[PDB]
RNA sequence: GGCUUGUGGCUGCUAAGAGAUCAAAUCAACGCAGCUUUUUGAUUCUUCGAUGUCGGCUCUUCCUAUCCUAGUGAUGUACAAGUUGCUAAGGGUCGGAUUGUUCACCCGUAUUAGGGAUCGUGAGCUGGGUUUAGACCGUCGUGAGCCAGGUUUGUUUUAUCCUACUGGAUAUAGCAUCAUGAUAGUAGAUUGAUUUAGUACGAGAGGAACUGUUGAUUAUGGCCUCUGGUUAGCGAUUAUCGGAAACGGUAUGUCGCGCAGCUACGCCGUCUGGGAUAAUGGCUGAAAGCCUCUUAAGCCAGAAGCCCAUCUAGAAAGUGAUGCACUACGAAUAAUGGUAACCCAAUGUAGAAGACAUUGUGUGAACGAAGGUACUGUAAGCAGUGGAGUGGCACCACGACCUGUUGAGGUUCAGCUUCGCUUCUAGGUUUC
RNA sequence: GUAGCGAAAUACCUCGUCACUUAAUUAGUGACCUGCAUGAACGGAGCUAUGAGGUUCUCACUGUCCCAAACUGUCUCUCAG
RNA sequence: AGGCAUGAUAGUUCAGGGAAUUCGGCCAAUUAGAGCUGUAACUUCGGGAUAAAGCUUGGCUCUGAUGAAAAUCAGAACCGA
RNA sequence: GUGCCGAAAUGUACUAUCACUGAUACCAUAAAGGGAGUCCAUGUAU
RNA sequence: GAAACUCUGAUGGAGGACCGUACGGGUUAUUGAUGUGCAAAUCAUUUUUCUGAUGUAGGUAAAGGUGCGAAAGACUCAUCG
């Protein structure tokens, strides 16, 4: 819902069951991602996110509190490359999300590491607090 | 359902049967209905394809996220060297179809004609072809010719080759009288030309047999048949690859790892009844080499070709040639050119014919601003660190 | 244009790659080979082809 | 499989009432009449000198009794979400957990139907189940043994024949180029956000639409500029062998990088308007001095559907243009020898063989040169007030390695580009 | 029918009921016991060690898979016999 | 003798994910030798145990200890991808 | 059985029929129930 | 240590112990290759055992409603309820 725009169709690297890190501090070592929010059907395809995708996720490793429940979370560093329409071509080091509500107001306060630049060009709250955008 | 899935078909039905075309060039099928009136304006033009780089556009799309931005664009480039009409051809209408109503011709013909209509050129003494010389056959029947497609024929199509050029033999020095001169090839190695017929669009017939005339007996350039901004389809084979597997050609799921006899394959050619295999099932053969049209191909710019300013543009103050340093399986490109937006069909070497498009775009992407600030001229053998030879010295003037 | 992060060359538009680090470093890249030197902690200084070498190593 | 349709599934006719009031917006009893072969029965016509038997995987096509998309009508239709009728089968209809499952049932997503083709599909696979011989448990039996009771281990053969299909050739009534285009196929389909708009409508809560812009998914055709994958070209290195090094072998060597080529995880195109219809809505207008879309003549508007436009193949549709070569109106019908090809020789724009393409006195090939271009990464050998040190003579021995010569040396079309008379280029058989 | 054991390699009804295991479990583990048809040398309960034995999960690692692709050796292709 | 498309079979390698494939991690990949640390529940006290989990390993110039011994073990410099 | 395939009258005389529909025993299917479609028609009233 | 004895290190080399070689003995998996085979039971990779209830040679004993059987109705010259 809190989206306010779209994708540009990159390179989507984290097909179902891609467990990733979690920059926030609300309390998820790990996010096993379940589907992307989104997507069609197709015979045999594994739903793909990219960045800045709506996901489905369960935290695996956090608090006590929060695992053992399903959750939207969204996708911040890809790891895998991908080509701007600029003509640059950018990865990270790691995989990583955040986690976030139904609204689509950000959970914990602050991002650890930096974040991609559609991340943030799209989702308005992940860019109000990073530390980096690239 | 009894399929017991649902998945889209594998593989196209409308561009059966996948096999080889003979076609050398490309066989256009359909020209653009006339709008009438206006100028005759001819429409299709050949073409060889001498490579691809990319460019970077500045972007001009309002309430687009791309506004005001930068943007990496990949581009072939077509050479196009300045072609010669020689004939031209009337079409009857009929019950049965199109049907001709004679072939004028000019007053002499370029020995590039000739080699057409031989097979064996090095084995021919006689060479005699198009002995249309002889002065009172050839003056009185034109004339009567002329006249005649006046009286019957609507549509009106320029036969017309592509200059193959003309040179001096090995270490004659060439720019002399007393020197034999003969053909050079193409890029390709050819000296025989592509003939083509180029229907002319221009309204009342009678108006066109003035266009036509007149155009008779001279080179056409690309500068007065397309313009920068215009939407062209591009016509061509494209690139062979011999026979194929099932798994690649139509694009199939391969089956399990643990299959006898191997996994390469599609498993159910069909049911019991009906007792045959059908035309829509996927099967071993042919792949590439197949006569395509594409559509809506824009060119960014055109070319012309010792300044050598075409590769530059407005920026910079610095002019580079088109080629990128080190020439791949081509040429220099010393000609008119065309920068196509994107893909165009065929290998390197290829005659694609050009062709206006059938029915206009109104989607704004078609007429947008074109403004480049800047193009790749790099060597593709194969990571390019210097756009220009210039740079090398300056880079690393001492060597050894 | 880009300089690069190891090997210290130019490069044009539409050319190399991006690893962006951890500690927020945007470093540009020639090619592959530039990169997978960097990847395995390997210095400039000591391979003789790049051009932080030559500086250092005096020509 | 056939016949049959009790049973299963689907649909009519009638209304006795539910539905606040009111049978027919929507449900529908008690009854009555049908359709279907996607359930299971019934039967024993075919098959016992054998049609390989369940499910899943993979690919095709067909049916509509339509869930979505296209277009329409009803309403207890204000909006939105719904319930429901009609035309429509072009396109779409899914990722997973347990189970041999079909089926079922949950988690999750782009809203979400069901079927047929020998219960499609075993010389296409798999063999989990079912259904042999080993073995165990439980009930039954004096016992051998039994059990739609459970559990575990248990061999899946052959295409080279004829058709079918896919691509590619060859014979005819010259040789070659350029065209026509009967016929056959056909491709784009969906969807988010934004604008219209917090507007119409509504007491409020909430909450649309035509058109335009702009992305995406999926399918499809094409491409290699970049990016990623791959790579006997260079470098490094283990054991051993060539007296050492050099440069090599062997372990189909190991590691590092890697043009070209292919390839996707990359990149580009998918524009666009007709005609006649299906449902249905209208106009004029009788029958029926009123009234009616025709239930009459005539006219208009009208679907992702059908046919055209576009795109793929194409004259054994045995065709044609160009070059050479040897005997009569019309309209209504409630009216007037010598060419040439092929062999051959290369080449690649291509290729299983054929074929197709190009050249054959020309930089065509083979070699060579480029402050042309690439890949590797500093050759060997020599020199050094270089070098942890050890040993000897009165500064010389041995020394991974480092500095200099050295972005050096090697490789660079084999499917890379420019120009160079350096070197080389011959024969054979039919055809009208 | 004592002691143990008990929807078990035995439990048809049955995908029994309630926890743990999973985002989701007809599987796995632990309890309850109306044991269709458990039970003591017809041997009962037990698992330290051993097992090319049966079965469930976690970490590591992977072309099994999303989704295929490239290269290499011998054949398949052509010719002679 | 000549070709090198497709396919079968035996092999290296594969971005990002890591069993989502499948009846089932079948297959392959990871692990690995030695030296120095360090080793749990449970147990028939023998085992478990190479449990698990960490580190180091080259080349070259030396030094020292134990033997008779031309061997073997310990320690330190310096060197580069 | 008699338009042509197909041998034999698209025969003469007399009534019905517009529907993506109908068409010759056994026979290769269709019902209950509807229709100001058209033709023929029973009894009454104005 | 008052005693009965029990702590540390070496010595020693026991066990139907363990890892692991073969032109040894077996034959688990890929349900790989082959299945007009090299073969009327083979080949490749993987796997099990490897001083013993071990393997193996020659001579010799047991014969068809019999023999022999660490028992599968196994084997008794490609033949066995």
């Amino acid at each position: 819902t809190g989206q306010q725009g779209t994708k540009f169709a990159m390179t989507a690297g984290l097909p179902v069951g891609a467990v990733i890190n979690c920059c926030d501090n609300s309390g998820a070592k790990n996010m096993f991602i379940i589907s992307v929010r989104g997507h069609k059907g197709r015979l045999n395809r594994l739903p793909a996110a990219s960045v800045s995708d709506l996901i489905v996720v369960t935290c695996k490793k956090g608090k006590p509190a929060l695992r053992k429940k399903v959750s939207m979370g969204v996708v911040v560093r890809q790891r895998a490359i991908w080509r701007r329409k600029d003509g640059v071509v950018i990865g990270f080091q790691d995989n990583a999300g955040v986690i976030i509500n139904d609204k689509g107001e950000m959970k914990g306060s602050a991002i650890t590491g930096p974040v991609a630049k559609e991340a943030a060009e799209l989702w308005p709250k992940v860019a109000s607090v990073a530390p980096a955008v690239f | 359902s009894h399929r017991k899935f649902n998945a889209p078909r594998r593989g196209s039905l409308g561009f059966l049967p996948r096999g080889r075309s003979h076609a050398v060039r490309g066989r256009v099928r359909s020209w653009p209905k006339d709008d009438a009136s206006q100028k005759p304006h001819l429409c299709a033009f050949i073409g060889y394809k001498a490579g691809m780089t990319h460019v970077l556009r500045d972007v001009v799309r309002p309430n687009s996220r791309l506004h005001k931005k930068e943007a990496c664009e990949p581009v072939t480039i077509l050479e196009t060297p300045p072609m010669f009409v020689v004939g031209i051809i009337g079409y009857k209408p009929t019950v049965e179809g199109l049907k001709p109503v004679t072939t004028v011709w000019a007053s002499y013909v370029n020995e590039e004609v000739k080699r057409n209509y031989y097979k064996n050129w090095y084995q021919s003494k006689a060479r005699k072809a198009f002995s249309c010389l002889s002065n009172g056959k050839a003056a009185e029947k034109r004339e009567k010719q002329l006249e005649e497609l006046q009286k019957e024929a609507t549509v009106i199509r320029v036969i017309a080759h592509t200059q193959s050029a003309k040179t001096t033999t090995r270490g004659v020095d060439a720019n002399e009288q007393g020197a034999k001169k003969v053909l050079k090839g193409n890029h390709l190695g050819q000296k025989k030309a592509h003939m083509i017929e180029i229907q002319i669009n221009g309204g009342d017939v009678a108006a066109k047999l003035n266009y036509a005339k007149s155009i008779l007996e001279k080179e056409i350039k690309v500068a007065d048949v397309f313009t920068e901004g215009e939407q062209i389809d591009t016509i061509g084979v494209g690139k062979g690859f011999g026979w194929e597997g099932v798994i690649h050609r139509y694009g199939t799921k391969r089956l399990q790892k643990k299959t006898h006899r191997g996994r390469r394959k599609v498993a159910c050619i069909g049911p019991w009844n009906p007792a045959r295999v059908l035309w829509s099932v996927a099967r071993y053969g042919q792949r590439g080499c197949h006569h395509r049209t594409e559509m809506n191909k824009r060119i960014y710019r055109i070319g012309a070709a010792k300044i050598n300013e075409g590769g530059s543009t407005s920026f910079d103050l610095t002019k580079k040639s088109i080629n990128p340093m080190g020439g791949p399986h081509y040429g220099l490109v010393k000609d008119d050119f065309l920068m196509i937006k994107g893909s165009v069909v065929g290998t390197v070497k290829r005659a694609i014919t050009l062709r206006k498009t059938i029915n206009i775009n109104t989607r704004r992407i078609a007429t947008e601003e074109i403004n480049l600030k800047w193009i790749d001229t790099a060597s593709k053998f194969g990571h390019g660190r210097f756009q220009t030879k210039e740079e090398r010295s300056k880079f690393l003037g001492k060597l050894k | 244009t880009e300089i690069c992060g190891f090997s210290g060359h130019i490069f044009h538009a539409g050319h190399g790659r991006v690893h962006i680090r951890e500690d927020k470093h945007l470093m540009a890249f020639e090619s592959r080979k530039a990169f997978r030197m960097w990847e395995r902690k390997r210095n400039p200084r000591k391979i003789a082809w790049t051009e932080h070498y030559r500086h250092d190593h005096k020509k």
